[PDB]
């Protein structure tokens, strides 16, 4: 205590002496314009920076797709499910091997690929496993193709000889990651999650409570209608399997842990049709994406092996962690055709906070839903009439641009959007993103700031750019938001002046 | 064609919108690589942020403090963060504070303070966060620690017999000069032992406090990371921690101790008292205000001088229990962490180095490591840094926030000299007014001028402002709306995880709840039932008896279906379909669907005599890993199975000692004893239990008595 | 038989570890409370995870082995296993779907009557439900932010040291002490919960938990739409928020609501009693507290315990509590008007001004609260410095100004001279001179011109645009051609402050309460109804009400 004080006061008594007896009189004016002084402190303004400098933005290789799935060019398998079958989902895939599934083998020589043999090699133990039962029966390949690795560990004081005597090289260093461009094929990945699949509805919902006329009518008809949209989505399918799959996954983690297992990308879907005759029935089935590896190690991250059907020529740009094999000729038709398969293959890291977040995929509906809902509610309550239906289909949302010009959509199809967008927050979360929005909304506040002429101002608006900036490196996502918000800011300099437009 | 999502918000106002900016349908951050390299880096902030080149060495440490406040070394780069308190002026921001609200503001909150205190049970203090036990040298949740904490001290020097905080403080200041110490420290050969300790090295322990890599941190790329100080500091801080809540709950301008639905109100309140106070003449703007490295700039050095001041009169018996939390802090040891590794180019050999054996490699690290790691040196020891002068972060938020709230508690008579608004911990909303525009920016940094006077940083990159009508606090956007957003309360929807009719009637309330305050829309709540139910039915592994479905939990349901009449009435826990409703939310389903349950299924599912807002049907406990128990905290956990079956065993004895705690001036096993006399005298006098059986119990009784008194 | 001798045979063999020995006998039983807190069950790190994690294993559940064994059949119907000898504690392990077994075919009789009244609370909660009527409709509501209103109401409800007494006189009687003053007073309560739970021994530890909540009013800060009946409070969420409404709702209430306003017409008699003889107000009024005897809907309560312990503080109510010992504070009352302190402070002083008066020089700040009606004003030096009105109705919108502006008292307080010293001034009760703030407020209470007179006396101007929505007319509209001065009206209403506080003081000779050493709280006599009707209302000892025949 006697030396923990800070006054030029030693001892605490005369500390104590000070405090207690303290009557400070206004000179803390004068401390204060000094302090200002010394302070040179920034008095800035909005219209003067209105600028920014745009937005800046990395320069390097075109982004990956850092999604442990594949979605656009992914590639369906369909089955019929039986509930006592298909009750297992570990048999599913052996019942899907006495379809066609076993004929399919690649070539030994691959596009693009980066570690061919091991792949190829791993797929033939698959196919071999689910034969007989899915699991790896490997006690040495494993710790190869989880390596694809170990450092041996040396003790200080035996150490102490060798830093005498340099020997193995002695040296000391950490790695960065290397950052990377704005991504093209995001805009079609997105413009595809958008549109309508075939197949109708994915994520499992369970059933509707018994309702009053009064608030439940409401609720249920809201409910049934918005789900109603947004199951047909192809959105929702990625939904589907990225549940049923890390479920999956999860399940095998105390199933079977430091083992190697064979677990499939399936979804369920059943098919409906409103043709208005009375047909067999909406087909009831699961289809499957392709085939996955288990490999425990490390508790902590897990290691996995992805393998995805698809009907699309691989793009080196996108695909870079990708490696991809001619797989054969699969068959597609229609009437009012075989084309080539290609099997992509790759590997990546699950945390189990991962598997908990990414299995959970459905509260990203429930996201949607509020800040859909609020919207009719908020307008609605305006004219005191119940225009959540009109508004819905009437009130016009800004969705995109098209030939220069800015296009718009109703809030019932631009809601996909908004579901799109949380399920991408879901999926491509990385502490990138984070901060990128948790400084974000500092530019939208400021934005709304200029629409209603408030006039604002921002102190530092380099040193939040730099935030900004700093907080990009290699994330799809993250990156688009940004180029987004670019364009954003200029249609918005555009209509209302307080920006600038290089 | 082009798809952009941040065109809608074009024509529409963003406040309503905010909430999908925002990702928290997603996963957070996570950990990886050294926590050392951030706790350095933060070290080496701090030391640089105090701006000051005094440097005294320490007559007990033989290691240079540099104690920081008044003295000022500035720097060019005045916006830049400073941490030096100008402790004169800090006292004038506390005495017109005082003289703002009312004469004995001080003395009655400390009044307050006391009596709370002196009432607690030491026991009290593990309820909290994880702490640093000091004797395995690890980070544990706070019962054991201190469990582990006391039972070294019986131990040591016999058992503790204080039962209130004060005594146990006594005894915390008491062991500070006991030359040597005792632990439970476990050494396997191929067991539990005893250690000791000296002075030196234990006080340095006890001053040790330890680093968390964050995580549940929701918003940034890097880590911001944790501390979580001794047990022996904890008490101390908690005194304090309380002095500063009963200032604050007092002040109107606080958002500190009333959060969640108050906090909106208190803002609200306060907005058309400043737009009423308003003159003609007068304009009124407004700031966001978000503040960086909140925690590195204030200073314990300083607290302790507030302390003092505040103190100064309340009583000379517990003023000494308020100065001994901030030297702590003032003389605070820092647990650097993992450590460094070597590799060379052939991703080969690794070699591991631990914190301590740092300065024996020197040079052989890359440079930037270097650069920071020399100066701090000086501050070194064996596994620990010293600093005095950066505030730890998460301690003392309470009395962070009173320096805020005495900061916009008022000053210099000028035209339009107004500013007020709200603080918590670091954040605070500023609204300042002035005559004419030109001086609002005047009167604004003032403002800034009179925070960082006083080591509040505002910060000049994340800050902005504008008219009043717009501006956020703590995820809480305004305008003539009022933040419409369920963005923060998104993980606590799923399954809560203690047993099916607890998660679902609580997920409900929780549905609720959020409703009604974070004022989400109905078909929202409803969806979120669907969904809630749908994960809950996952998460047990049931479905409705309608389902197609098959498995082990459904294939009796496939017998069971025929018996009952009424299937809709039916428990979802037993494969029954969702009966409850948003109108229905404050009805726990049991209720509900009770009426209509079939007389054989509610008789039968209830019944008391079974193997089996909260409900009671089911009620289970969760089987721990087998993880903790295969390492050494097994060996250790050997005492608190000890402390167990003695719990166990008096429960069985007294049925209300969970409920009401026992009480009265006798010893357990005393009460014990005479308690199981009345019980088998009870019995047999009147019930069916045999003489010479009762005469057996009292022989048991009596022997146990002796070996009892042997010990 | 064997029940009670293994306990002590264990109790035998821990005495014998001397480790659990000496902890066993060193200190008071009150360690037990420690000792328990030095066990968590588990790690709660990832709680949803783990339960996922949990329930993914077919046998991980702990269960109870012996109940099982003496009922039912441990082995299956489909041949898939249940049951093992393989263990450290009693309770052996045992799969999820035996538990639907037994609730589908174990052998059981006779609960339905037992259940319900143990959960009163949540059942009743129910029971209103069905008693109601619907309406659907929308519009951008106003509601009422914060309210610290009682929410989940029950008859008799009590405070927590004294419903912990009930828990333990009901629980189980072998280890209760012997509690004087709620068990005397309160008993008849004890009877009826005792006897419906004591005889039938079953969860133990779970009724007495669910007790505690069925007489806990949970008077959280909630958002509320003028439905202030704290039954309506319990379901809001459906009834609204703020783009929804509902309909036929008031009807469907408990017993409470009501009750609750006949205590405070008992308040208003038994402070007329004191008011009645001013040779002492102190030792008077007590007596007639102490003495008078409630009868409950079900159960006879003391006055004191009612009035004591009671959450609604009404004018009266603060009175009637000022006698005892019972800490109720940040309430401020005056006349019908209830009224909150935010900001400031300042003295007491004496000034005398033509028609002596104690006037306030503070820059304070304070909310007011009227019935329909809210407002924030704040004073500066004995005159409204800033005012702004959010009310619903026109009238009491022009109640709130008037009461305000007599606890502010501007110069023109003393302007308006029309009688007053004729009969306001001199108030006949043993010749005692009525403070002058009341005098002029009963002036105002009096007829329909005295409002319309002050109303006037403020300054009245043709207000300016920007404040026609803002602007307050005489008659109490938003019409803005005439208006008052340093005055708006906001559309919608105004947030009420709360504080958790607790203040008390001795009260003046005349009915005051110099409380927090000032302050005027006690309004000395709100409302002069000179009325007597009572219902199954008891009272004692030379009362002043003649009941009593020879």
């Amino acid at each position: 205590r006697d030396e923990s004080v800070p006054l030029p006061f030693q001892t605490y008594e005369q500390m104590k002496d000070y405090c207690e007896k303290f009557k400070g009189n206004p000179r803390e004016l004068a401390s204060k314009v000094s302090q200002m002084q010394s302070n040179i402190k920034l008095p800035i303004k909005h219209y003067e920076q209105n600028k920014f400098r745009q937005i800046r933005l990395p320069k390097g290789p075109m982004a990956p797709y850092t999604h442990k799935f594949l979605m656009e060019e992914a590639w369906m398998f369909t089955k019929i499910s039986d509930p006592e079958r298909s009750r297992a989902g570990e048999i599913l895939i052996d019942f899907f091997k006495k379809g066609n599934l076993s004929a399919i083998r690649p070539k030994d020589k691959p596009l693009q690929g980066k570690y061919p043999i091991h792949y190829k090699n791993l797929w033939n133990q698959i196919k071999a496993a689910i034969a007989d039962r899915t699991m790896v029966i490997n006690e040495n390949d494993h710790s190869e193709f989880l390596g694809g690795r170990a450092s041996k560990k040396i003790p200080e004081i035996s150490l102490t000889q060798d830093v005498i005597t340099t020997e193995g090289l002695k040296q000391s260093e950490n790695k960065l990651p290397e950052p990377r461009s704005f991504p093209r094929w995001f805009n079609a990945e997105w413009m595809w999650a958008i549109k309508d699949s075939d197949l109708t509805g994915w994520v499992p919902m369970a059933e509707y409570p018994p309702a009053d006329n009064e608030l439940e009518d409401y609720a249920e008809h809201l409910n049934k209608t918005m789900e109603g949209v947004l199951q047909g989505t192809n959105c929702a399918r990625e939904m589907g399997k990225c549940i049923l799959t890390v479920g999956a996954l999860m399940t095998e983690c105390r199933l079977f842990p430091g083992k190697i297992k064979v677990v499939p990308i399936y979804a369920r879907s059943k098919e409906r049709k409103s043709m208005q005759e009375g047909l067999p029935v909406p087909s009831e089935m699961d289809c499957l994406f392709g085939i996955c590896v288990k490999s425990k190690s490390h508790d902590g991250m897990y290691t996995i092996i992805t393998f995805e059907f698809s009907i699309r020529e691989p793009n080196l740009e996108k695909h870079q962690k990708y490696t991809v094999f001619e797989a054969g000729h699969t068959t597609v038709r229609m009437k009012k055709r075989e084309v080539p398969l290609y099997l992509y293959c790759r590997t990546t890291a699950l945390s189990k906070i991962k598997n908990d977040w990414l299995s959970k995929a459905r509260r990203c509906f429930i996201t949607t839903m509020d800040t859909v809902e609020t919207i009719c509610l908020r307008e609605s309550a305006k004219a005191e009439e119940n225009l959540v239906e009109k508004t819905l289909n009437e009130k016009q949302m800004w969705i995109g641009k098209k030939n220069g010009e800015l296009i718009a959509q109703p809030l019932r199809e631009a809601l996909r959007v908004q579901l799109v967008q949380q399920f991408y927050f879901c999926i491509y979360n990385d502490s990138q993103l984070e901060g990128f929005c948790n400084e974000q909304k500092k530019i939208l506040m400021a934005l709304e700031g200029d629409k209603k002429n408030k006039s604002s101002f921002g102190f530092n608006p380099e040193g939040l750019l730099e935030k900004i900036e700093e907080c990009l490196i290699n994330n799809p996502m993250c990156l688009f938001m940004a180029q987004r918000l670019n364009e954003l800011v200029i249609e918005a300099s555009k209509r209302g002046a307080k920006f600038f437009k290089t | 064609m082009e798809i952009n999502p941040y065109l809608m918000f074009l024509n529409n106002d963003v406040t309503s919108l905010i909430s999908t900016t925002y990702p928290y349908t997603g996963p957070p951050p996570m950990s990886h690589g050294s926590s050392t390299k951030y706790t350095l880096e933060t070290i080496k902030r701090t030391y640089d942020y105090s701006r000051t080149s005094v440097e005294k060495t320490s007559k007990v440490f033989n290691i240079p403090r540099r104690k920081f406040c008044n003295c000022l070394e500035d720097k060019d780069e005045l916006v830049k963060p400073t941490g030096n308190v100008d402790i004169s002026s800090l006292l004038g921001l506390a005495e017109m504070m005082e003289k703002r609200m009312g004469e004995g503001f001080f003395k009655h909150c400390v009044m307050e303070a006391e009596t709370e205190i002196l009432k607690m049970h030491f026991s009290r203090l593990t309820e909290g966060r994880q702490t640093y036990d000091w004797t395995s040298e690890r980070n544990m949740p706070a019962a054991t620690a201190l469990q582990l904490t006391v039972d070294a001290i019986k131990e040591t020097e016999g058992p503790f017999k204080g039962t209130t905080m004060l005594e146990y403080c006594n005894k915390m200041i008491e062991m500070l000069d006991w030359k040597e110490i005792k632990f439970k420290k476990v050494k396997t050969v191929v067991v539990m032992g005893i250690d000791s300790i000296k002075h030196d090295e234990f006080l340095i322990r006890a001053l040790t406090i330890n680093t968390m890599a964050k995580d549940g941190e929701r918003g940034k790329l890097q880590r911001r990371a944790i501390a979580t100080p001794g047990m022996i500091v904890r008490p101390f801080s908690k005194i304090v921690e309380t002095v500063a809540q009963k200032i604050c709950e007092k002040l109107k301008e606080s958002g500190l101790p009333v959060g969640g639905n108050e906090k909106k109100a208190k803002l609200k309140t306060t907005v058309t008292s400043l737009n009423a106070r308003m003159n003609s003449d007068q304009f009124a703007v407004n700031i966001t205000g978000d503040n960086s490295k909140w925690n590195e700039c204030q200073q314990p050095e300083a607290y302790l001088a507030l302390l003092a001041y505040i103190t100064k009169d309340s009583s000379d018996l517990m003023k000494d229990l308020c100065s001994v939390a901030p030297v702590l802090f003032c003389n605070k040891f820092v647990k650097l962490g993992q450590g460094i590794r070597l590799s060379n180019k052939r991703k080969t050999k690794e070699v591991i180095i631990k914190a301590e054996k740092m300065g024996k490699y020197k040079n052989l690290m890359r440079e930037e490591y270097k650069n920071l790691f020399e100066p701090l040196e000086k501050y070194i020891q064996k596994d620990v840094c010293f600093l005095p002068g950066g505030m730890l972060m998460g301690m003392f938020n309470m009395l962070s926030t009173v320096l805020g709230v005495s900061t916009l508690c008022y000053e210099l008579k000028a035209k339009g000299c107004f500013w007020t608004g709200l603080q918590s911990s670091d954040d605070f909303v500023l609204f300042a007014v002035a005559s004419n525009w030109s001086n609002i920016h005047w009167t604004i940094r003032r403002f800034n001028a009179v925070c960082k006077l006083i080591g509040i940083n505002m910060s000049l990159e994340k800050s902005y402002g504008s008219l009043p009508e717009l501006f956020e606090f703590t995820s809480m956007f305004f305008d003539g709306e009022f933040v419409s957003n369920l963005a923060m309360e998104l993980p606590a929807f799923t399954t809560a995880g203690v047993n099916e009719g607890v998660d679902f009637t609580a997920a409900m309330s929780i549905i609720k709840t959020n409703m009604i305050n974070n004022s989400l829309s109905p078909s929202t709540a409803l969806m979120a039932l669907r969904i809630c139910l749908q994960e809950f039915r996952a998460t047990y592994r049931v479905h409705p008896w309608d389902s197609r479905v098959k498995g082990g939990r459904m294939k009796i349901i496939n017998e069971f279906i025929k018996t009952i009449e009424n299937k809709d009435g039916l428990l979802i826990a037993d494969g029954g379909k969702l009966m409850n409703n948003i109108s229905t939310l404050h009805i726990p389903e049991e209720v509900l669907k009770f009426e209509k349950m079939d007389e054989q299924y509610r008789n039968r599912v209830f019944n008391p005599k079974n193997p089996f807002a909260v409900v009671s049907t089911h009620s289970f406990r969760t089987r721990a890993n087998r993880t903790l128990l295969n390492t050494d905290m097994r060996a250790m956990m050997a005492e608190e199975k000890r402390y167990q079956m003695v719990c166990d065993m008096f429960k069985s004895v007294f049925e209300s000692a969970d409920i009401n705690p026992p009480i009265g001036a006798m010893s357990i096993g005393e009460a014990i004893e005479e308690k199981l006399l009345e019980r088998a005298k009870m019995k047999r006098d009147i019930g069916a239990i045999e003489d010479s059986e009762y005469e057996e119990i009292k022989d048991i009784i009596r022997d146990a008595k002796k070996a009892r008194l042997e010990s | 038989m064997s029940l009670l001798l293994t306990i002590a045979k264990e109790y035998k063999r821990l005495c014998q570890d001397a480790k659990a020995a000496q902890m066993m006998t060193v200190g008071t039983v009150s360690n037990y409370t420690t000792f328990k807190k030095w066990t968590t069950s588990r790690k709660e790190k990832n709680p949803s995870l783990r339960m996922r994690w949990a329930m993914s294993s077919k046998f991980p559940i702990i269960a109870n082995k012996r109940m099982l064994e003496e009922a039912q059949i441990p082995k299956e119907h489909n041949n898939v296993a249940l049951w093992e000898d393989t263990e450290k504690r009693d309770h052996v392990l045992a799969s999820a779907s035996c538990i639907n077994y037994w609730n589908f075919c174990g052998p059981c009789v006779n609960n339905s009557e037992v259940i319900k009244e143990v959960y009163k609370s949540r059942f009743g909660r129910l029971e209103r439900r069905k008693e109601i009527m619907w309406k659907e409709l929308r519009f951008t509501l106003v509601d009422r932010q914060r309210r610290r209103v009682d929410t989940q109401p029950v008859e008799q409800r009590l405070r927590t040291g004294e419903i912990k007494d009930l828990q333990m006189w009901t629980l189980f009687e072998d280890e209760a002490p012997l509690a004087s003053k709620f068990i005397l007073d309160n008993y008849g309560l004890v009877k009826e919960m005792r006897s419906k739970f004591a005889n039938k021994p079953l969860n133990k530890e779970v009724v007495a938990h669910m007790l505690e909540k069925q007489f806990n009013p949970e008077s959280r800060f909630l958002p509320v739409f003028g439905a202030i009946r704290p039954e309506r409070m319990e379901l809001i969420h459906a009834l609204g928020g703020e783009t929804w409404i509902q309909e036929a709702n008031t009807a469907g209430i408990s017993n409470v609501d009501q009750r609750k306003n006949d205590i405070r017409a008992v308040c208003r008699k038994v402070c007329l009693a004191a008011n009645a003889s001013i040779m002492n107000a102190k030792s008077k009024l007590v007596e007639y507290i102490k003495s008078t005897s409630m009868r409950i809907g079900e159960t006879e309560r003391k006055l004191e315990e009612l009035i004591l312990e009671t959450d609604d503080v009404s004018p009266e109510v603060t009175l009637c509590k000022s006698a005892l010992g019972g800490q109720l504070g940040k309430t401020l009352s005056f006349g019908p008007m209830l009224l909150k302190k935010i900001s400031g402070s300042g003295v007491k002083v004496k000034d005398t001004v033509y028609i002596q008066f104690e006037y306030w020089s503070e820059q304070e700040e304070f909310y007011g609260e009227y019935k329909s009606a809210t407002a924030l004003f704040s004073r500066k030096e004995r005159s409204l410095e800033w005012i702004t009105i959010g009310g619903g109705i026109n009238e009491d919108r022009k109640r709130l100004l008037a009461m305000c502006m007599i606890f502010c008292r501007d110069g023109d307080y003393f302007k308006d001279a029309p009688a007053t010293i004729t009969m306001a001034d001199l108030s006949t009760k043993l010749g005692r001179e009525i403070p002058y703030q009341y005098v002029m407020m009963n002036w105002i209470q009096k007829s329909e011109d005295n409002l319309e007179a002050l109303l006037y006396s403020r300054g009245i101007v043709e207000t300016n645009p920007g404040k026609m929505g803002s602007s307050m007319g005489i008659d109490g509209s938003k019409r803005a051609i005439k208006s008052l001065r340093a005055v708006t009206i906001q559309s919608g209403k105004i947030d009420m402050p709360e504080s958790k506080e607790k203040i008390h003081l001795e009260l003046s000779d005349n009915l005051e309460a110099f409380d927090s050493s000032g302050r005027i709280v006690a309004t000395i006599l709100d409302l002069p109804s000179d009325k007597k009707v009572t219902f199954q209302d008891v009272s004692f000892q030379h009362p002043d009400l003649a009941v009593l025949r020879d």
